[PDB]
């Protein structure tokens, strides 16, 4: 199957795994290691979170 | 003509099939009695593509489209998409649409000229629909329901809407869709005419439970 | 008085006694019926359980809401380097049951099996079989007389095989020896086969194939001394209760004035024998095949071993059987795969599978990557590295 | 399940034992549904019957129009929260427990369903399909 | 379209009922383990026996009362059909009998349980149960003859023709052997069915035909409406009257030929008697079987029907032979139209 990427981590999800909850928007977000989920629920800033793909982008961790 | 059938023991043909003037989509795991309902009167006329959408078999509610194009949810797998592109004629565009109001088939109601969309749809999406289907799009509600594709069966000949739709909306909708519209029911009392039957300019397939009066209105308004 | 509310017993009386098994090698209590019209072959195989992982394949079940959709499935993998043949043993039918009348051995015995016949290898003079081996010297005559006898008598022939444990990441050196009934036709043909295969080697593809239903015979994981609650799935008594609560409140009525055989009691748990059946072979691996864990749909050259390797096991560098689902026993245990005792028509058995994907990510954490190739790609260049 | 449920249903993790209250997600006037029974559930001493996605329950309305309160009626579970697992390998969950009031045959009392609806329920109860927006 | 009357279950006899109760009580007593005083335990057993005695009677009698719509409650067509078979007046006393019996058994059961519950004496407690059984035993036996009447009728009501008196029906009448049964089968699209009915010689043929997505029911009367109503017995006369509730339209077939074995004069008299009575329902008179028909009879027929002069239903006759299948569909449309197109506009 194709890989849905756990958005927060941005990691590719080898077709199964994780949970969805509804933003009550049109799309739903997929969650990896619960660590990923909890931080998300924590509503922490991906810009700050090292693990996040976002971290990479903003950090200099990159180009 | 107009025929009756069932997917298993379900009369909601519109849930498991999608019919246009240039193609027909049917759920992958149907029975011969179900498939025949189409094969018997479509013959080698138009492609009858078996398929799944996002892994499900409720392809009628999961998609929307007409002769020029077909809209499929984002979750449509690349395998299903490749299979569709290969089976359907080249003149039809297949586009993934990202909308979460409901299933595409409930949000969109169209023929080859006009399309009604869920009244809360965003502008970007409404333009995409008009673009891919090459049709005029209007946000509307049929008798108050926002799930237009679920309460309206439409062809280029006529249309059937929720039985409680006022005559005033019927008159206005007729003008808007450019076809005669009449409030009615399908499958013995169901007001979900959009999901209970599929129809195009030359054939209408509904459920075995559609009464005599209901089938009369169908072959009369869709001119079959 | 009379229960009050009826409920089913806790636990199955047909798996008593719940005591430790007499050996880590669970016994094959039965073999397939013999059809002496087919070629000669083994009917079981030895291997070692290594790990599990996940599979994706499309399903084929006309009528299911999952017909023609992908499913994801747990499977286990058992390390399976060729068994080596070293004896035949020949049984005869008596009014007191099956009794063996001879055993004929290969002339050369590997250190691996020899080690099995000993309790302290390092000290021993390793004399095992050193006089038997001589019986070959002479033209061959007494080994013929035996082989001959087996043919003359003998209702069933089994083969003594043993595993090539050294071809396995295990520490354990001492190999596993065991009897395997031969089912190809004709008692004579059987022993000929046996004789021809001494010292010679047999591989799983000669015994199992894709989509076959097979059984697993193995000793269950051990747990030591278990209370009644976990061992039998008795109700916890209430919080309020004095003098402990993972127990059975009533151990019996007043008569018969004896605790009875049918009530749950604290005691050993696990390390039991089990003959689990109907496990589908979803893959028959080849050790001399890069792209073991690769697929028709996958393609990427990679073997079944996970990143970091099978946790608590090691690598897999030989043929293996990939069985759908899960099997009795644990990582590292000798385990016997057996041909099925009946021809199952199931449809469920019969369905022919084709893997689309085999998971290959590290099982030592929440693995994100199949190959180290993929990992470098996603991650970038690191402070070690180039 | 049972009457009017065309289709079978693959087992899914039971989320809602008797006594549980889910959101009413239709426009019937009901604010919540209090589960008193699951249909087609079996028997084991001490076990609560418990529903899941697309199960038909028997409920009363704790909060809502008085013409709906003080009585028992059928409802159908449409969203879960206890995570369950589909045959494509996925463990998924909604943000709320919710179902919709319905008749023994399986017809919605209301005309809309507010929020999403899991496909396993949609697939099970056609009149629920009809009134659903975003499915899954 | 179905029978309300079918649903009542068959009543078991008194004999079956006597044995079952005691056996059940016997089963119950030894299984039970009474706790408490010795005297109390025995008393408890006897109480248990008495209560299964009550239980078994109450269950049978409730089955007669349930299942059954009450004879008054049903629509006038349906009331009638029951009335012929039992006799309604006999039926009203009989319903009450079931009710009375149920009340009495409950009353006696209560009486004995209390007395036993009250008593200390073992002999007395035993005797009391004995008495109760004796009393229960007499009651079922007395009622056996009403049980027998009820059981027999249940079967007869089940046989009744299941037809709807509300929706439009077409009625074929005429003397016997006129060719009404054949006319009906030709008229119906699907194959004809047979419905059993009391006090009809043949049974009835029932068929149905569609024009549009409207359904029209057809039944013929053979033996019931065909001959003088007065001449028939009180039960059969009542059966003829059930037809009144039932028909929305009446068609009168005449067979002029005397192949039916009856003259035209007789047929005109029967027709004339029925005709003013049903103003409310539409009439279409059809002179069918025209090909064979003789001119001598035609003169008599002409005098009632066509002539404005005395006795005339005011309808215009269609010549046809349905049997021959000439004009079969033409006659059929008109018959439905006369009552349908009317009734639509009317309401």
């Amino acid at each position: 199957m194709r890989i849905y990427q756990c958005h927060f981590c941005s990691s590719p999800c080898y077709p199964g795994h994780g949970i969805m909850f509804v933003r009550n928007d049109a799309k739903e977000f997929r969650f990896c290691r619960s660590k990923c989920h909890k931080a998300f629920k924590q509503r922490r800033n991906p810009r700050k979170l090292k693990w996040t793909k976002a971290f990479r982008k903003a950090a200099g961790k990159e180009l | 003509m107009a025929t009756r059938t069932q997917f298993e023991n379900s009369n909601e043909i519109g849930v498991f099939s999608k019919l246009t003037n240039t193609y027909c989509l049917v759920a992958v795991g149907g029975s011969e009695n179900f498939y025949s309902a189409f094969e018997a009167e479509l013959g080698d006329a138009i492609p009858i593509v078996h398929t799944t959408i996002a892994g499900t078999r409720i392809i009628g509610r999961m998609t929307a489209g007409n002769r020029r194009g077909l809209l499929v949810p984002t979750q449509t797998t690349d395998q299903e998409l490749q299979h569709l592109r290969n089976s359907l004629p080249d003149s039809v565009k297949i586009q993934r649409v990202e909308e979460r109001l409901s299933a595409l088939g409930n949000v969109i109601c169209c023929n080859d000229y006009v399309a009604l969309v869920h009244p809360d749809i965003d502008r970007e999406t409404e333009e995409l629909i008009s673009d891919v289907l090459g049709v005029e799009v209007f946000r509307q509600t049929i008798s108050g329901n926002i799930l237009v594709g679920s309460y309206c069966s439409l062809s280029n000949q006529g249309g059937l809407v929720h039985p409680q739709t006022s005559v005033q909306d019927q008159e206005e909708l007729s003008s808007l869709l450019q076809v005669p519209l009449v409030a009615g029911t399908v499958n013995r009392g169901s007001s979900v005419v959009g999901a209970g039957m599929v129809v195009n300019d030359y054939l209408a397939v509904t459920g075995l439970d559609t009464t005599a009066p209901e089938l009369s209105v169908i072959e009369s308004i869709f001119r079959l | 008085s009379h229960r009050k509310y009826e409920a089913p017993r806790h636990g199955h009386l047909g798996f008593l006694p719940r005591k430790r098994a007499a050996s880590i090698r669970a016994r094959v209590k039965a073999f397939p019926k013999d059809d002496r019209s087919k070629p000669v072959a083994l009917t079981s195989f030895l291997g070692y359980k290594a790990g599990m992982t996940t599979i994706v394949r499309d399903l084929d079940r006309p009528g299911s809401k999952f017909h023609k959709r992908e499913v994801v499935e747990a499977v286990t993998v058992v390390d399976t380097p060729p068994v080596v043949v070293v004896g035949v043993v020949g049984y005869v039918e008596t009014p007191r049951g099956l009794r063996s009348l001879t055993t004929v051995w290969a002339e050369h015995l590997s250190d691996e099996v020899k080690r099995r016949f000993y309790k302290n290898w390092y000290k021993s003079k390793k004399k095992a079989f050193t006089k038997y081996s001589a019986k070959y010297a002479q033209d061959g005559a007494g080994i013929e007389r035996e082989l001959a006898r087996i043919k003359k008598y003998a209702s069933v022939v089994r083969v003594l095989v043993h595993t090539q444990i050294r071809k396995t990441p295990l520490a354990q050196k001492k190999a596993h020896l065991a009897e395997i009934q031969l089912n190809g036709g004709s008692i004579s043909e059987k022993v000929d086969w046996a004789r021809e295969h001494f010292e010679k080697t047999v591989a799983v593809d000669s015994v199992f194939e894709q989509n076959e239903m097979i059984d697993a015979i193995a000793v269950t994981k051990g747990h030591g001394f278990e209370g009644v609650t976990h061992r039998w799935g008795t109700k916890k008594l209430p919080r309020k209760t004095h003098r402990g609560l993972r127990k059975v409140a009533c151990i019996g009525a007043w008569h018969p004035a004896h605790v009875m055989w049918s009530v749950a009691r604290a005691g050993q748990r696990g390390y039991h024998s089990r003959t689990s059946i109907n496990h589908k072979i979803y893959r028959v691996g080849k050790g001399d095949d890069e792209a073991n864990g690769a697929t028709s749909f996958d393609r990427t050259k990679k073997t079944i071993t996970p990143m970091g390797g099978f946790v608590h096991y090691g690598e897999i560098k030989n043929d293996f059987i990939m069985v759908k689902g899960c099997i009795p026993g644990n990582r590292k245990r000798i385990v016997t795969l057996r041909k099925s005792l009946y021809t199952n028509t199931s449809r469920k058995a019969l369905e022919e599978v084709s893997l689309k994907w085999i998971d290959t990510a590290s099982k030592f954490g929440k693995g994100r990557f199949q190959t180290p190739a993929e990992k470098h790609a996603f991650m970038g260049t690191l402070k070690k590295d180039l | 399940s049972g009457n009017g449920a065309q289709g079978t249903k693959f087992r899914i993790s039971l989320g809602l034992p008797v006594g549980a209250i889910m959101n009413c997600a239709d426009n019937s006037g009901a604010r919540n549904l209090y589960i008193i029974a699951v249909k087609g559930s079996g028997s084991r001493l001490n076990r609560l019957p418990a529903a899941s996605l697309g199960d038909m329950v028997m409920a009363t309305v704790k909060k809502g129009k008085p013409e709906l309160r003080k009585k028992v009626m059928p409802a159908i579970v449409v969203r879960q929260a206890k995570s369950w697992r589909r045959r494509d390998g996925v463990f998924l969950y909604f943000e709320d427990n919710a179902g919709v009031i319905a008749n023994p045959k399986g017809e919605m009392k209301g005309s809309a369903i507010t929020g999403p609806v899991g496909k396993e329920c949609a697939d099970l109860w056609p009149r629920v399909a009809s009134n659903s927006g975003v499915v899954v | 379209m179905q029978l309300s009357w079918k649903d009542i279950p068959t009543v078991a006899p008194a004999n079956d009922l006597l044995d079952i109760v005691l056996n059940r009580t016997q089963r119950k007593t030894p299984t039970v383990i009474r706790p408490g005083f010795k005297i109390t335990r025995i008393r408890a057993f006897y109480m248990r026996k008495v209560k299964y005695t009550g239980e078994g009677f109450v269950e049978k009698f409730e089955d007669i009362l349930k299942g059954f719509p009450n004879i008054n409650d049903v629509h006038p067509f349906h009331r009638d059909l029951m009335d012929t078979l039992y006799e309604k007046n006999h039926y009203k006393i009989s319903l009450a009998a079931i009710s009375r019996a149920k009340s009495l058994v409950e009353q006696v059961a209560r009486d004995y349980v209390r007395l036993l519950k009250f008593g200390q004496s073992l002999f007395q407690c035993k005797q009391l149960k004995r008495a109760a059984l004796g009393r229960m035993a007499t009651i079922v036996k007395k009622l056996r003859d009403p049980l027998a009447y009820l059981e027999q009728v249940r079967q007869h009501i089940g046989r009744l023709p299941s037809i709807d008196p509300n929706t439009r029906t077409l009625l074929i009448c005429g003397y016997p052997n006129v060719g009404k049964s054949s006319f009906l089968r030709c008229i119906t699209k699907s194959d004809v069915d047979v419905q059993p009915y009391a006090f009809t010689t043949k049974s009835l043929y029932v068929g149905h035909f569609d024009y549009k997505y409207l359904r029209f029911q057809a039944i013929d009367t053979p033996g019931i409406l065909d001959r003088p109503t007065e001449e028939m017995n009180n039960i059969e006369m009542q059966s003829i009257y059930a037809i009144a509730h039932l028909r929305s339209c009446v068609l009168y077939f005449m067979d002029l030929s005397e192949q039916c074995g009856f003259t035209i004069e007789a047929q005109v008299k029967l027709f004339h008697s029925i005709k003013p009575l049903f103003a409310n329902k539409s009439v279409m008179v059809v002179i069918n079987k025209t090909d064979i028909i003789r001119p001598e009879d035609l003169d008599e027929e002409r005098a009632q029907l066509l002539e404005s002069v005395k006795e005339v239903p005011g309808v215009e006759i269609m010549t046809s032979s349905c049997q021959l299948e000439e004009n079969v569909m033409e006659v059929r449309n008109k018959a439905c139209e006369k009552l349908l197109a009317s009734r639509i506009e009317n309401k």
